[PDB]
DNA sequence: CCTTGGCGGTTAAAACGCGGGGGACAGCGCGTACGTGCGTTTAAGCGGTGCTAGAGCTGTCTACGACCAATTGAGCGGCCTCGGCACCGGGATTCTGAT
DNA sequence: ATCAGAATCCCGGTGCCGAGGCCGCTCAATTGGTCGTAGACAGCTCTAGCACCGCTTAAACGCACGTACGCGCTGTCCCCCGCGTTTTAACCGCCAAGG
């Protein structure tokens, strides 16, 4: 519960600065939280489905790798 | 004369089931054939990845189920899984 | 004292965070949010840490790209202040509805 | 035919053949093509059902592809599925930004 | 007499959202495609159905890219398009570096 | 050459897009982006036909090249 | 479960022979290599099934490398591949 | 030369790749020249990108390649960047994109 | 008597043109949201510690699947019909602006 | 508002043409029969995922406060809409051609 509100405004600030964003409006943060949430929804749904067919109650890094390759947002680094 | 393929008569019958009083154009029938092609290809590719991320080479219906609910969005997918599962029961219950 | 009417703070920290390498969102609250989303489709699931680190990596990359195109939308808006419908236009063009 | 023995409409053995010649695995099970065929069957049923409603809208009897593109672009999950999909003689949503409507 | 501007354009928007027939007619489009095709290997014959495929895909492609560019300009507190708008939309999609 | 693209053609492209008011440099910019688009498409299409060892590009190869750019188009047997 | 580590070491000593590497750099490299191998191989399988050819020779691999990589990389890769074909075919 | 790698004068195992093709469900049969050809392409790609890796790591007086080096070397390339457009590196970040509207003038 | 080729009628989407009007752009002035600091509070992070599902890993037997001759009728190539739309004039209506 | 009048919609009409019925084939689905190992399953073992807490500290939160880009407004000036006027891409026709 409420770990969606565990997203801090200075973290959003830091992401804007590495993102290169200078000026920050105030109506941004919860919109950011909602987009991040829907993203992670689709991600973990697909990863857990890959693990559903895996017949193992633990999800691996490889699972999340394969699932994000399925979305085409494909990330290297951890093998897969 | 080389014999070419179509799926026109099958989905044609299905259309006649769901709408008896309805015509169709030929190009759209080809479009639906391409539609079946595309969906089948994405499913089969997910099946091959199911194989290689499971290190197995047998294909059963369980892999098809998990492939469909990997590809298709939720509510539509669960209805389709229901249709397929009831068909599995009706076929394999008999011969 | 040396209060400094602004400009060096933001851009200097941009220079620092682009000299940087590692993450920005710290670990535990992100992990707990992940498990709360995870507690919704199949209960009681266990995880290795590298999966979570990949999730954090790709999450921050996703948001970085959102911020970059949002920044260019703001620059085209002849403003430096961001807006929410900037992000909505960016995700409209990205086809991720 | 196994399709009739499954009480369905798509030919099983053609699909069983195409699974073999697709290099899709090494071996092919018994009823996996039945499940896949039923999936196809419900998909095309839903799609062309909305297409039939689209023809009901325009009061047309023969399906034009414009009906197909419209029925794709109306429903949510179907349009998120076929996002990277376009169709010849497709067209788009009849859509007007009302901020560009005059006053 | 004279009509007041903007009206006829939107009326033909309502007209041109109806027929999905091809906008660019055939012969000049064919010549352009042939001329670009000239410089890979000399004088390749063509299927006319393939030419129609190229025509369809090109026109739908450009229409959708126009839609995103138009929404960019609507966000830009303006009504008229600019080439910089096309640059912004392409920079979001990622054709050019 | 590239100037076979008429002004009212790109205007009609705005109309089916639904775009109201048009600037100047739009036209040449449009022709350029269309050119690069067709360049990549027909390049890998002729690559397909090069492997085909045949002197006519198939509509099939056009379709598969569109798939290769993730631009899947139905309708013409694909 | 083999990675490609000493292969990378030998390529590296053939190019910048005074250069170290981290572990995770090697991991990203092998991720890269596997991605590229899978993309080319699947595209070659598409060549087979789109062309009804029951096997795959080197010509399919050449045209697939054309289909994936753009111009300069493609031409230099075709050159290197044919040179390897030449030297392996000679002996 | 007993080994085909020595018969090719290269650095990758070819019969590895041939077994990968066989244990791939890729084709039914696999010829003799295709695995050699593909492995040579792979070896060229490794050497080519590791060139930009070597220069990008040498930019900072560090003997070891870091992931930030790899992302920099990719984004400073043109062909590799359009290659890796949908691609993200772990521990990557992005380029210095300081807009001209931002410097104190 | 046969190719087949520049020449030429038919015409309709294609390039000028003006004028202006409404929309794009610089300024103006405020102002109220928002950077910045500073002190105050907090939770995260790190290092141990128990610590146990449970995955990770290994024999085994089977049944379902790989594969092979008949058979056969459904699926497929060709032919043939009619009413479904494509457009056309009627006429009616509804935008749109000048009033 | 409010009328005149362009613009569009919408209703018989006919025509023509391809969608769909239809019909006689033949080749893959079937049917049945025969090996076989992949995997469903039983079970062993040790790792690692989890939970918990104590200590450290740097990181967040609230507020004080100016302030300065965001914005509403303004004037303005200009340059696309559009309607008019040629005007040229493009196409069926075909008489000389020679030949």
């Amino acid at each position: 519960r409420d770990n969606i509100q565990g997203i801090t405004k200075p973290a959003i600030r830091r992401l804007a600065r590495r993102g290169g964003v200078k000026r920050i409006s105030g109506l941004i943060y919860e919109e950011t939280r909602g987009v991040l949430k829907v993203f992670l929804e689709n991600v973990i749904r697909d990863a857990v489905t890959y693990t559903e067919h895996a017949k193992r109650k633990t999800v691996t890094a490889m699972d999340v790798v394969y699932a994000l390759k399925r979305q085409g947002r494909t990330l290297y680094g951890f093998g897969g | 004369r080389s014999r070419k393929e179509s799926y026109s008569i099958y989905v044609y019958k299905v259309l006649k089931q769901v709408h008896p009083d309805t015509g169709i154009s030929s190009k759209a029938m080809g479009i639906m054939n391409s539609f079946v092609n595309d969906i089948f290809e994405r499913i089969a590719g997910e099946a091959s990845r199911l194989a290689h991320y499971n290190k197995r080479s047998t294909i059963t219906s369980r892999e098809i189920q998990t492939a469909v609910r990997l590809l298709l969005p939720g509510e539509l997918a669960k209805h389709a899984v229901s249709e397929g599962t009831k068909a599995v029961t009706k076929y394999t219950s008999a011969k | 004292p040396h209060r400094y009417r602004p400009g060096t703070v933001a851009l200097r920290e941009i220079r620092r965070y682009q000299k940087s390498t590692e993450l920005l969102i710290r670990k535990l609250p992100f992990q707990r949010l992940v498990r709360e989303i995870a507690q919704d489709f199949k209960t009681d699931l266990r995880f290795q840490s590298a999966a979570i680190g990949a999730l954090q990596e790709a999450s921050e990359a996703y948001l970085v790209g959102l911020f970059e195109d949002t920044n260019l939308c703001a620059i085209h808006a002849k403003r430096v202040t961001i807006m929410p419908k900037d992000i909505q236009l960016a995700r409209r063009i990205r086809g991720e509805r | 035919t196994r399709s009739s023995r499954a009480g369905l409409q798509f030919p099983v053995g053609r699909v069983h053949r195409l699974l073999r010649k697709g290099n899709y695995s090494e071996r092919v099970g018994a009823g996996a093509p039945v499940y896949l065929a039923a999936v196809l069957e419900y998909l095309t049923a839903e799609i062309l059902e909305l297409a039939g409603n689209a023809a009901r809208d325009n009061k047309k009897t023969r399906i034009i592809p414009r009906h197909l593109q419209l029925a794709i672009r109306n429903d949510e999950e179907l349009n998120k599925l076929l996002g990277r999909v376009t169709i010849a003689q497709g067209g788009v949503l009849p859509n007007i930004q009302a901020v560009l409507l005059p006053k």
